[PDB]
C-alpha cells in the first residue's frame, strides 16, 4: 500500500484523504502552534526516512510519539512527491502572476478560479493544510513562524514549474511564490 | 583574487548569522530563513587580497532542487550544523555530505559547529535531556570532519562572535590551496 508518488485522486476513494495524512495535519494542528521554529528547522533525517517507509508500507504508525518537527518534514515530502504538485504545475504562469492583479478582493477572485481548476481531492487537502498554517502563524509571536517564514519553508513542496522547465525558471519566481503564499496564509478563510 | 564560499546545513542552524557577523560585525535579531543571497567579504590573508564571495543557502529539504544552482566553481564548502542539535550533526553524513560531494567534487570542506554559546547553556541541555540529548561534544565533532574528509574543523558562536573570525580565515586559506 504505497502512498507517495500518486495523484490525490489516485490516493482517495471519493475524495476521502489517506488516514496518515489527516494524522500528519492534526497533529501539527494541535502541536505547532506551540512548536518554535515549526516547517523551519531541519528534522532528523533518518527519523524521516523511517517514518516515511513505514507509511509507503501501510504498516503501523504511533504519530503522538513521533517529532513533531518530522511530522512537519515527511508532509513536506509528501506534497513534494504528489506528480504536478498539488497547485498543478500547469497552472504555474497563473499563480506566479495572482499577486499582481489589483487590489485583495481581485487576487482572492484569481485564486478562486485557480482552484476550480485543481482536483477535489487538492482542494479538500489545501483547506485543511492552510488552514493548520493560518492556525501557526496566529501564534507567530511565540513560535516565530509569521506568514511570511512559513511561506518561505513550504512553497517549494505546494508548486514548481513543469518538468521540462530549468532550476532558473524556478529560482526566477520562486520570491514571488511565497509572497502568494503568504497572502494565502493570511487570508485563508475568505478563500477557501 | 577572486573566491567563491557556500555554506551550507540544516535550517535554522545559524548559516546566515554567521555570514552578517562576519561581513557587518553585527548579530542580526530578525528570525527570518533565506532562500539565497550573496554577499562579499573582502579579506586578507597570507599578503594576498581576496574577493570572497559569500553564497548563502536554504538549509530546508523543500529548497533541494534550486540549491545546485550555487554550486558551480566553489572554492570551499562551510558545512554548518548546530552544537545544540544533534540531529543537525546526524545530517551532516546522511545529507550534506552526500550532496556535495556530488556537486562539488574535490572542494575543500570545513565542517563548522554553529552556536558554541550553547553547549552549556541550560535551557538547551535540559531541552536535549528530555529527548535523551545532549550538545554536541567537540571530539564529536571532530571525529565527524575525519569520517568526512573535511579540510577541518572549527567551532564559533555568531552570537558571543568566538572562533568567527577564524572560520573565515581558515576558508579562505583552503580556497586558495
Ligand atoms: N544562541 C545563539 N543563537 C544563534 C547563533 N547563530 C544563530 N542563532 C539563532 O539561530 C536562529 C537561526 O539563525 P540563522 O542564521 O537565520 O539560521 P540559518 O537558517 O542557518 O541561516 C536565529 O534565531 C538566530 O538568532 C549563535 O551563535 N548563538
Ligand atoms: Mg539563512
Amino acid at each position: 500500500g504505497q502512498l507517495f508518488g500518486i495523484s490525490l485522486p489516485n490516493i482517495c476513494e471519493n475524495d476521502n484523504l489517506p488516514k496518515p495524512v489527516l494524522d500528519m495535519l492534526f497533529f501539527l494542528n494541535q502541536k505547532g502552534p506551540l512548536t518554535k521554529g515549526i516547517f523551519r528547522q531541519s528534522a532528523n533525517v533518518k527519523s524521516c526516512r523511517e517514518l516515511k517507509e513505514k507509511l509507503n508500507s501501510g504498516v503501523e504508525v504511533h504519530l503522538d510519539c513521533e517529532s513533531i518537527f518530522v511530522i512537519a518534514s515527511v508532509l513536506k515530502d509528501f506534497l513534494r512527491n504528489i506528480p504536478g504538485s498539488i497547485f498543478s504545475s500547469d497552472l504555474y504562469d497563473h499563480w506566479v502572476s495572482v499577486m499582481d492583479q489589483g487590489n485583495d478582493e481581485e487576487k482572492i477572485n484569481t485564486v478562486q478560479r485557480l482552484l476550480d481548476q485543481l482536483p477535489r481531492a487538492n482542494v479538500v487537502l489545501l483547506r485543511y493544510l492552510f488552514g493548520v498554517l493560518h492556525n501557526i502563524e496566529q501564534h507567530s509571536s511565540s513560535n516565530q513562524m509569521t506568514a511570511f517564514n512559513l511561506a518561505v519553508c513550504v512553497a517549494p513542496s505546494i508548486l514548481w514549474p513543469p518538468a521540462s522547465s530549468s532550476p532558473e525558471l524556478e529560482n526566477e519566481f520562486t520570491k514571488k511564490v511565497s509572497l502568494l503564499i503568504q497572502f494565502l496564509i493570511e487570508n485563508c478563510l475568505r478563500i477557501f | 583574487i577572486r573566491k567563491k564560499l557556500v555554506i551550507v546545513g540544516d535550517g535554522a542552524c545559524g548559516k546566515t548569522c554567521l555570514l552578517i557577523v562576519n561581513s557587518k560585525d553585527q548579530f542580526p535579531e530578525v528570525y527570518v530563513p533565506t532562500v539565497f543571497e550573496n554577499y562579499v567579504a573582502d579579506i586578507e590573508v597570507d599578503g594576498k587580497q581576496v574577493e570572497l564571495a559569500l553564497w548563502d543557502t536554504a538549509g530546508q529539504e523543500d529548497y533541494d532542487r534550486l540549491r545546485p544552482l550555487s554550486y558551480p566553481d566553489t572554492d570551499v564548502i562551510l558545512m554548518c550544523f548546530s552544537i545544540d542539535s544533534p540531529d543537525s550533526l546526524e545530517n551532516i553524513p546522511e545529507k550534506w555530505t552526500p550532496e556535495v560531494k556530488h556537486f562539488c567534487p574535490n572542494v575543500p570542506i570545513i565542517l563548522v559547529g554553529n552556536k558554541k554559546d550553547l553547549r552549556n547553556d541550560e535551557h538547551t541541555r535540559r531541552e536535549l535531556a528530555k529527548m535523551k540529548q545532549e550538545p554536541v561534544k567537540p571530539e564529536e565533532g571532530r571525529d565527524m570532519a575525519n569520517r568526512i574528509g573535511a579540510f577541518g574543523y572549527m567551532e564559533c558562536s555568531a552570537k558571543t562572535k568566538d572562533g568567527v573570525r577564524e572560520v573565515f580565515e581558515m576558508a579562505t586559506r583552503a580556497a586558495l590551496q
